[PDB]
């Protein structure tokens, strides 16, 4: 249809580049920080790149914060079992905070014996 | 039809923007409140919303 | 209609030039507050036509 | 060449309509609800305006898309009535031996069936004229007279009935099923009030929609008549 | 095509009110400088002037006759361009089925831009495989990694423009001898006399040449209320 | 055979030159069709009437020339000269001489490939065939291997399932001995507590 | 048995060992694994075997660890997860010595049956 | 080798948190005054005027792109005539080192193989 | 325009203002508070305490604390 | 079921005794997060992203033909991240049949 929305249009040229007074090129905000830490590992993974191709994808330590650079440096089966135990221990500790020193009477020895008497009478 | 140059030299010489500085896990705890109480466009919008 | 049953309008009789109809930059200063009110009322001609054709039977039921 | 579809980038009626819906919940007066309903009617009309303006795209699939949408809507209306029939027949074992007066099978059923059949014949004549690219002014006013009688009869029946919604589940189901049909009759008034002759004729989705909808209402009443009156 | 809507009234003819009022300049404008409406009336005025002159038709060659009616003589270049246009238009709302592509005869993938997404479904019967989508970019002979079918991109491009019916006409059609307004007047008097107007486009066209509203009844014809 | 026989577009004629179907609200004028048939003659009658196109006789020499230059076109031109061409005859003439556009592959620019590469076409086809040969054989090989391996899971599941069968088997034996021999089973033992 | 009876157009390795080779590897270092079984610095290419000389379709197999540690490397040269070991060395041995395979599988199955039955019973 | 060291130079550590100085030092909210950048803010983001307040989809700054002849600018292919034939040279994407950074060397080998299919 | 090619171009090109992310996280945080704040309010309304002491509705030993 | 293309014995005969399957690497290379330049503004970063598309990459064979990036579904055919308007020109799904008509050929 003549005059309809074109099926293809060429991009117009980008706006003029900006230079500072001294001639330095102007920089713009960029959310790709260079985290500061001592880790320099580089992990590479063969990745599917369609059906007939792959790509060797690399992860660099300097692109991650300190916490991940520290964890990702260690062998997985060294850190993993420690984390599993640590997380479980923390969960138990957190929930134990709210019941420090709570001593219900129904868990005392006297009450425990009485339940045994009831079970014997009722043949539970 | 408009004619533009390939580049333009700005009058000032300040490099205001660039790569973001390295940050920690809790960097947001102080940066976010700083923006609210220190950026003009932030608290002006808040006051405008609250007032009306 | 500009659909299959009709077609375009000859230039001799075109009264809404899109160059002036569109290009709405600064339109509120060109019509003022009262003109802004009139534009809002006239935008609802479609709704107004429906109400004129819809109220009378409701009055009968009422 | 051109793109197959002229994309719609932005829309603001959705926000307005959704806010109008919320106003129903947050009302402190039933008067606001009445005026809120007018706003909903206005904004829905604007949405219908956009559909008519889309004709300028000259897209062959637009008619088909809207037609199948109506088919889905019709199915939902049928299934809604099915649920009421389901509710009615679940307590069937508790009917006909309670000390209430059920409706007569002679007066109401016959005149309503006759009255609604005339409504179908009027709409059929409208379809025939639409096929022939022709119009008859009187037809619309026959529908209004038909709808006037239906409203007058139903109002009197409810007012003179001696049993109430709280008397038994039978009475509740009778009143509710009859009201649900009335609401669908009133929705037909909303649609038919704008019937006109448009010169683009058989590419106008409104005509086929009205014919399908009016037929649905009438057939539903036959099921209601068999269940309740006969 | 199946994906087009109903023919409009304009698809058959245009209303006389769309005729340019400066006919004298219209008949002198080069084809490359005529717009859609101007080109339509140039061909209709000049085409009907020759067709409504029976005594001259038998002595007029097909080349001249085609030129007067505004019809383009077909040649291999123009035919090639038009053919690929229609194939592109047809594929907008039709399936893409054809012979298996090989190096000698690659599958032709028409496109306006530099890229178009294509899928390979292999051969016929058992040779058909699951769809394998790829981006067909200009300047590469693409080979399916599964069935080894060869694809190639054909671009409808010409001198910073993409092929269109008007573009083909302008590139290849050559303007002939300038239209003579005497022919318009001569044919006008032939079919329009004493209040009988059997050649109405010429009647309007002649009136515009004489200014506007000169011939009988034309002032009343041009006066409108809204 | 479309739209019930009503054409989307058709010509209507009026006898009064100043007639307007939208302005006037009179009730005497009768519109005519393209052939001039008045509207009160129904189409089932008018369509039977034979209408032929009459061109002014000054066009006969031209129509003769068209027939001679294109003999296949002569029979249609003769009908037109003799006033025997109906609308259907015109349509047959129109579509008979319509031809499709031609695309020439020899005019398509080709993707760039060096002479050395063009000489390796047979080699690449040869490699492709061997890949398919290897692919098809491997499918049979893998299908046999893995589906056979699934039997190991069946046998492993049967064994582990049988462990619970044995536990259930022993459980039923134990239950049969509870009410008969087990001292845990007691009678005349539980006494009502009574309301608190 | 793909190379042995199904397909005759893939290179067929020689078994260096029917047991994996244990080696310490370091992250960020690339290792080259012998795919012919004739290198003298197993499990790595020595520069004189078929893999090093690119002879008869044999090429070195590139490998790189994600983390430092001790890893098992295929000695049979047919493990599915080659260069790393996954048990294919034992499987390929059973093909060569099926009588021995029966003894090991019976013994392994016998132990598994006793422990599982003893605990559940 | 460490591939990060190859493109360390390109990655200069940042100065401000989140890449912006305080608005007092530089007002990134205002539209840029640079010629040809009226649709952008100072920090390079699109201005609210361009995208919201005067969006072209709402009828502002009406400018039909298509010309009288129904044409729009189209960039042609890189054509070459050799050996009695007109050839088109396709555009190859730049080296992945330029776009991603890692030096394209010592790439692991992944051969061509057709689809893994179950047979029999 | 090149800037309009990608949806959410500023975010995808890594130039967006961080405040957008903060609002998203704040919105999520506020959503979470709708489960905790009414819990505290309802507890105080019917008991006079924001939160119970563990097992305070049961009999406790003399030294329990 | 699909089991690959059918092959005839004659199609496997080489024209030379030294022919072996070509060892062309189909690993497109080493990649990571797309790394933009601080100097590039919004428009030029968009160009940078458009030049890093894996689905625009291919492997050139020894005869000059290229095997492109291919996917089972068209979701992997749009630019990453997805642009606002993706399929300006309708993607073509190529079917094959043995039917032919004389007009296409010339003697
Ligand atoms: C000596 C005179 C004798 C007269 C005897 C009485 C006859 C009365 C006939 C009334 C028929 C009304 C039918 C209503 C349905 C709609 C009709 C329709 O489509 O009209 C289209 C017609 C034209 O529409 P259009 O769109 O321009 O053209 C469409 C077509 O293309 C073209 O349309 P069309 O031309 O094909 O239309 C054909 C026809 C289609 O309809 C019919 O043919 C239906 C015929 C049904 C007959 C009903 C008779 C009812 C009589 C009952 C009496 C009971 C007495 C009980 C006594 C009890 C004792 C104890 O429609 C009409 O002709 C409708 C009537 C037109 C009159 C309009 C002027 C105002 C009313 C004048 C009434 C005069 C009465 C005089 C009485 C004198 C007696 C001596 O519409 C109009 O003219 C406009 C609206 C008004 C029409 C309705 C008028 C109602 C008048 C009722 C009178 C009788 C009252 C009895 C009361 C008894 C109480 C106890
Ligand atoms: C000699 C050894 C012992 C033999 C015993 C024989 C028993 C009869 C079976 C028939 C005879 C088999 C003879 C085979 C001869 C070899 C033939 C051959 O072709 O060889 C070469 C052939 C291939 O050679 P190749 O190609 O060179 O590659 C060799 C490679 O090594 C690659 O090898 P692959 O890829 O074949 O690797 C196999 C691997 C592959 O497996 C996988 O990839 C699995 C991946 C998913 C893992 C999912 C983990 C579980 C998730 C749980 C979800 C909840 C999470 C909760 C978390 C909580 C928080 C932490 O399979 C497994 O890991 C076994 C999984 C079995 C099911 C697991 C679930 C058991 C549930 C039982 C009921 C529970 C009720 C509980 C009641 C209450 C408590 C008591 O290799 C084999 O055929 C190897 C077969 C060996 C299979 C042994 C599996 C033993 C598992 C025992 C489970 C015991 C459960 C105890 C509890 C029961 C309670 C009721
Ligand atoms: C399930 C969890 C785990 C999930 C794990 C798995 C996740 C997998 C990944 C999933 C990814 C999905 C796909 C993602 C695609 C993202 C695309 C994108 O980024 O689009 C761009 C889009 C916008 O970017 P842009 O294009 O630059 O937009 C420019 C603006 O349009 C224009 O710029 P502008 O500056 O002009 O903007 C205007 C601005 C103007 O801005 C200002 O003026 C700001 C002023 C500062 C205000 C700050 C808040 C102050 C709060 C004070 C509170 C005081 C409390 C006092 C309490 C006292 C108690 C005693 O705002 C406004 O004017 C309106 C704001 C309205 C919205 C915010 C509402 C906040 C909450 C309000 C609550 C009200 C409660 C009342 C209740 C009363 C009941 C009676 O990005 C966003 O919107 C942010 C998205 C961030 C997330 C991205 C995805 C990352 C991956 C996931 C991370 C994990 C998230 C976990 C959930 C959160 C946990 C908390
Ligand atoms: C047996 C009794 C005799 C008496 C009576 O009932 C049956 O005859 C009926 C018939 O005459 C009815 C009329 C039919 C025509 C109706 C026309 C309607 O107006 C039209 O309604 C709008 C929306 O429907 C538009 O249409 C617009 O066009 C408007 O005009 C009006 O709102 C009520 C109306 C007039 C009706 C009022 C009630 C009536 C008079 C009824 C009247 C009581
Ligand atoms: C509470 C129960 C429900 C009632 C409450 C309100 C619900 C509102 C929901 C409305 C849903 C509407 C869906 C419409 C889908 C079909 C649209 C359609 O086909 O319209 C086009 C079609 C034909 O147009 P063409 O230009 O010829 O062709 C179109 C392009 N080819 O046009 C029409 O259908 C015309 C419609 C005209 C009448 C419109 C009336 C609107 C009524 C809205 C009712 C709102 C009432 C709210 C009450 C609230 C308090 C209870
Ligand atoms: C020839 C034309 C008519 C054809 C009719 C076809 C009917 C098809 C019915 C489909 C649903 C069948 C559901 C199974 C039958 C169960 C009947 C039954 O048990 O009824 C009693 C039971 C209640 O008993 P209790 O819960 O135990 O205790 C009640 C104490 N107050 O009722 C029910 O649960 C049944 C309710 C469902 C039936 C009614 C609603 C569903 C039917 C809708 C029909 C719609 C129109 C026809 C559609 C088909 C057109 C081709
Ligand atoms: C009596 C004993 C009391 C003990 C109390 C113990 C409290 C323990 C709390 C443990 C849970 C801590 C949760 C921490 C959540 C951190 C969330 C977070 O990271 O937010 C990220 C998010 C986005 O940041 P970036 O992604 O970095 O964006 C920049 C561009 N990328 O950051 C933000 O939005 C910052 C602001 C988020 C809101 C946080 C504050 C909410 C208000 C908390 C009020 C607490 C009141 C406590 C009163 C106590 C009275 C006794
Ligand atoms: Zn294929
Ligand atoms: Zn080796
Ligand atoms: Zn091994």
């Amino acid at each position: 249809r003549i005059g309809g929305p074109p099926v293809f249009m060429q991009f117009p040229p980008p706006p003029p580049k900006e230079y500072l007074a001294d001639g330095t090129p102007k920089t713009y905000p960029l959310h790709q920080p260079v985290f500061d830490h001592g880790y320099t590992w580089e992990h590479w993974y063969m990745t599917n790149a369609g059906v007939f191709h792959t790509v060797y994808y690399g992860e660099f330590a300097k692109d991650f914060p300190w916490r991940w650079g520290f964890v990702a440096e260690k062998p997985f089966w060294v850190g993993a079992p420690i984390l599993v135990l640590g997380v479980l221990c923390l969960g138990h500790i957190i929930q134990t905070m709210g019941q420090i020193g709570v001593r219900p009477k129904r868990y005392t020895p006297e009450w425990v014996e009485a339940t045994k008497e009831r079970e014997r009478a009722e043949n539970t | 039809g408009r004619e533009l140059p390939e580049y333009v030299v700005l009058p000032h010489n300040q490099q205001r923007y660039g790569r973001d500085k390295s940050y920690s896990y809790f960097t947001c705890l102080w940066h976010f409140p700083k923006m609210v109480f220190t950026e003009k466009w932030c608290y002006t919008n808040i006051m405008w919303f609250v007032f009306w | 209609w500009p659909l299959w049953c009709g077609g375009g309008v000859p230039d001799k009789f075109i009264k809404i030039d899109p160059d002036v109809h569109f290009n709405l930059q600064g339109y509120r200063e060109r019509i003022g507050w009262y003109g802004f009110f009139t534009a809002f009322l006239q935008a609802n001609y479609h709704a107004f036509v429906y109400f004129v054709r819809f109220i009378p039977i409701n009055i009968a039921i009422f | 060449f051109e793109l197959n579809i002229n994309i719609i980038n932005y829309n603001y009626l959705g926000i307005i309509i959704t806010v109008i819906i919320s106003i129903y919940i947050y009302n402190n007066s039933n008067i606001i609800s009445v005026y809120n309903s007018n706003l909903l009617l206005i904004n829905i009309n604007i949405w219908m305006k956009y559909n008519i303006l889309d004709m300028l795209n000259l897209n062959v699939l637009d008619y088909k898309i809207l037609l199948w949408i109506v088919v889905i809507i019709i199915s939902n209306e049928i299934l809604l009535f099915v649920s009421f029939y389901w509710i009615y027949y679940h307590n069937y074992i508790n009917y006909y031996h309670v000390n209430i007066l059920i409706l007569n099978s002679y007066n109401i059923v016959y005149n309503n069936i006759i009255l609604l059949t005339l409504l179908s014949t009027i709409v059929n004549i409208k379809f025939y004229n639409y096929i022939l690219s022709y119009y008859k002014y009187i037809l619309s006013y026959l529908i209004y007279y038909n709808n006037y009688m239906f409203n007058n009869k139903i109002i009197l029946e409810y007012k003179n009935n001696s049993n109430y919604t709280n008397d038994s589940v039978y009475m509740t189901s009778y009143f509710y099923i009859i009201l649900l049909h009335y609401i669908h009759i009133y929705d037909s008034i909303i649609l038919i009030v704008v019937y006109n002759y448009v010169n683009y004729k058989n590419i106008n989705n409104y005509y086929i929609n009205i014919n399908i909808y009016y037929h649905l209402i009438e057939v539903l009443y036959i099921v209601i008549s068999i269940l309740l009156y006969l | 095509y199946r994906h087009w809507h109903r023919m409009s009234e304009d698809d058959w003819a245009l209303p006389l009110d769309s005729m340019p009022e400066d006919v004298k300049t219209l008949m002198a404008t080069p084809q490359t400088e005529r717009g859609f409406v101007e080109d339509y009336w140039y061909n209709r005025i000049r085409g009907e002037a020759t067709l409504l002159d029976p005594e001259a038709l038998p002595s007029k060659s097909y080349i001249a006759l085609a030129r007067d009616m505004g019809l383009q003589i077909v040649d291999e270049p123009s035919s090639h361009m038009m053919g690929l246009i229609e194939l592109y238009e047809y594929l907008r709302g039709a399936s893409f089925v054809g012979p298996f592509g090989t190096i000698e005869n690659p599958v032709l993938v028409p496109a306006v831009g530099q890229e178009r997404v294509v899928a390979c479904t292999g051969g016929v019967g058992d040779e058909e495989h699951f769809t394998l989508w790829f981006r067909c970019r200009e300047g590469f002979m693409y080979r399916c990694g599964e069935c080894d079918q060869i694809f190639m991109l054909v671009r409808l491009y010409y001198e910073d423009r993409y092929w269109t019916q008007t573009l083909v006409r302008d590139t290849f059609m050559s303007d002939g001898d300038m239209f003579d307004l005497k022919t318009l007047e001569r044919v006008h008097k032939m079919w329009n006399k004493d209040e009988m107007v059997r050649w109405e486009v010429g009647y309007w066209a002649q009136d515009y040449v004489l200014g506007k509203g000169v011939l009988p009844g034309m002032v009343e014809e041009h006066t409108r209320v809204n | 055979a479309y739209n019930g026989g009503y054409p989307f577009h058709y010509v209507v004629q009026y006898d009064d030159p100043n007639y307007d179907c939208e302005a006037d609200f009179e009730f005497e004028e009768i519109p005519r069709d393209e052939f001039g048939v008045p509207a009160h003659i129904p189409p089932e009658l008018s369509t039977q009437i034979r209408h032929t196109y009459y061109v002014p006789p000054q066009y006969y020499p031209f129509l003769k020339k068209l027939g001679e230059d294109t003999p296949e076109l002569k029979p249609y031109t003769d009908k037109l000269i003799m006033g025997d061409m109906t609308y259907d005859d015109y349509e047959e003439m129109f579509y008979k001489f319509a031809k499709p556009l031609k695309i020439y592959r020899s005019r398509l620019p080709l993707p760039y490939r060096t002479d050395e590469e063009i000489s390796q076409e047979k080699y690449v086809n040869w490699c492709g065939r061997w890949y398919s040969y290897r692919q098809r054989l491997q499918g049979d090989y893998y299908s046999r291997h893995y589906f056979r391996d699934w039997l190991i899971g069946v046998m492993l599941g049967m064994y582990l399932g049988n462990l619970c069968v044995q536990q259930h088997r022993q459980y039923r034996v134990d239950m049969k001995l509870f009410y008969l021999e087990a001292p845990e089973h007691k009678i005349n033992w539980v006494k009502p507590r009574g309301d608190l | 048995t793909w190379t042995e009876i199904w397909w005759e157009h893939d290179p067929t390795p020689k078994v260096a060992q029917y047991r994996p080779y244990v080696c310490t590897v370091e992250s960020g270092k690339v290792y080259w694994w012998c795919a012919c079984g004739e290198s003298k610095t197993q499990p790595w290419v020595d520069g004189h075997c078929k893999c090093s000389k690119r002879e008869g379709g044999f090429r070195p197999r590139r490998w790189e660890p994600e983390h430092d540690g001790v890893r098992l490397f295929c000695g049979c040269k047919s493990c599915f997860s080659s260069p790393t070991w996954n048990g294919g060395c034992f499987t390929k041995w059973m093909q060569s010595n099926p009588a021995g395979g029966m003894l090991y599988c019976f013994a392994a199955a016998f132990g598994f049956g006793t422990l599982t039955v003893y605990r559940k019973f | 080798k460490s591939y990060y060291d190859d493109f360390k130079d390109r990655l200069k550590p940042g100065k401000y948190t989140q890449g912006r100085c305080p608005q007092s030092e530089g007002d990134y909210r205002q539209e840029s005054k640079t010629i040809g950048r009226e649709h952008l803010n100072d920090d390079g983001t699109r201005s609210k005027r361009y995208t919201v307040k005067e969006a072209d989809a709402l009828g502002y700054h009406y400018h039909p792109p298509i010309d009288k002849k129904g044409q729009v600018y189209v960039k042609g292919p890189n054509t070459v005539i050799e050996r009695g034939q007109t050839w088109i040279k396709g555009y190859e994407l730049p080296s992945m080192e330029y776009t991603y950074g890692p030096k394209q060397e010592d790439i692991p080998f992944y051969p061509r193989v057709k689809l893994n299919v179950w047979g029999n | 325009n090149l800037e309009d090619h990608f949806d959410l171009a500023e975010y995808m090109m890594k130039m967006h203002n961080p405040m957008s992310e903060y609002l998203y996280w704040i919105a999520g945080f506020v959503s979470g508070l709708h489960g905790i704040l009414p819990l505290l309010h309802s507890n105080y309304y019917f008991s006079g305490m924001f939160l119970p002491r563990d097992n305070d509705n049961t009999q406790l030993c003399d030294d329990s604390w | 079921i699909y089991e690959g293309q059918t092959v005839q014995e004659s199609e496997l005969i080489p024209q030379e005794d030294d022919w072996v399957i070509e060892e062309t690497n189909f690993c497109l290379g080493r990649n990571c997060y797309v790394r933009f330049r601080e100097e590039d503004d919004l428009a030029r970063r968009a160009l940078h992203q458009m030049d890093s598309q894996l689905n625009k990459m291919h492997t050139r064979l020894r005869d000059g033909t290229v095997i492109p990036y291919m996917s089972f579904h068209p979701d992997e055919m749009v630019d990453r991240p997805a642009p606002i308007h993706t399929f300006s020109e309708k993607p073509l799904l190529k079917w094959t049949w043995d039917e032919t008509y004389e007009e296409a050929y010339d003697d």
